């Protein structure tokens, strides 16, 4: 189908300041933080948008931190309990009343192996859309 | 990429 206009070409989510002591134990994590993607001006006949996710993963399968903090990975989910690790897809319906589509998502940091170290958190997840 | 999500934050040292 014909494509929509990507409204949110870049989106940021700031996990803020996390604390090494709170991320010392294996399995520790931050709270979930929202982020969303939006498409607009969806042509008549286009009723579904599929987002395909990609980004650098580490040995836990989650997204790798590219910042200086060690032993931190990043988890992306949708709003329904599905993890969207690299290669995942998510499909949503176009809202005909507004000719728009949106993807409500959430991100957290977690330390699978424990012992997160001080430094920055930086990661980028890329999304390509297909239309049907 | 059509969109990019940038994740930011900082791990502070409190032991
Ligand atoms: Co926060
Ligand atoms: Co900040
Ligand atoms: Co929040
Ligand atoms: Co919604």
């Amino acid at each position: 189908a014909k494509p929509c206009t990507v409204s949110t070409t870049n989106a940021t989510v700031d996990l803020g300041d996390l604390y090494s002591f709170s991320l010392m134990s294996a399995g520790a994590a931050s709270a979930w933080h929202d982020v969303a993607l939006e498409l607009t001006n969806c042509p008549v006949g286009t009723s579904r948008v599929t987002a395909s996710f990609s980004g650098a993963a580490d040995s836990t399968g989650y997204y790798k931190n590219q910042g200086t903090a060690q032993n931190i990975q990043l988890e992306l989910q949708d709003d329904s309990g599905n993890t969207l690790n690299t290669g995942a897809t998510k499909t949503v319906q176009v809202d005909d009343s507004s000719q728009s589509a949106h993807f409500p998502l959430q991100v957290r940091a977690l330390t699978v192996n424990g012992g997160a170290t001080q430094g920055t958190i930086e990661a980028v997840i890329e999304i390509t859309y297909t239309y049907s | 990429a059509d969109s990019r999500i940038r994740i930011r934050g900082y791990v502070r040292n409190n032991g």
